[PDB]
């Protein structure tokens, strides 16, 4: 799941001057929809 | 004052008329919520 805005960066030059503090934010989301669609397998790793 | 006074005679010194100030000061009105932009992206009314 992804928003609408997507990736947004901004710069922030201002509070900490001296540096850029390049705020680079993305909504993720991510869910086991049907179950029964996915399988996991977990090897003996011997 | 209008000094009628006398008719026939040096014509006196009226006081003048006097003026007031008002000292009306600015001052800042402010509001600043912290608004998480979570609810600006999520909001689907513009919440901003």
């Amino acid at each position: 799941v992804d928003h609408e805005t997507g990736v947004r960066t901004r710069p922030d030059n201002l509070t900490e001057p001296g540096f850029i503090k390049i705020f680079t934010q993305k909504y993720l989301g991510g869910g086991v929809v049907d179950s029964n669609a996915i399988k996991i397998l977990e090897l003996p790793q011997d | 004052t209008v000094n009628h006074g006398e008719e026939g005679k040096t014509r006196e010194q009226t006081s003048t008329p006097q003026i007031n100030e008002v000292s009306i000061k600015l001052y800042p009105v402010y509001a600043y919520p912290r608004t998480t932009q979570e609810i600006v992206d999520f909001s689907d009314v513009d919440i901003l």
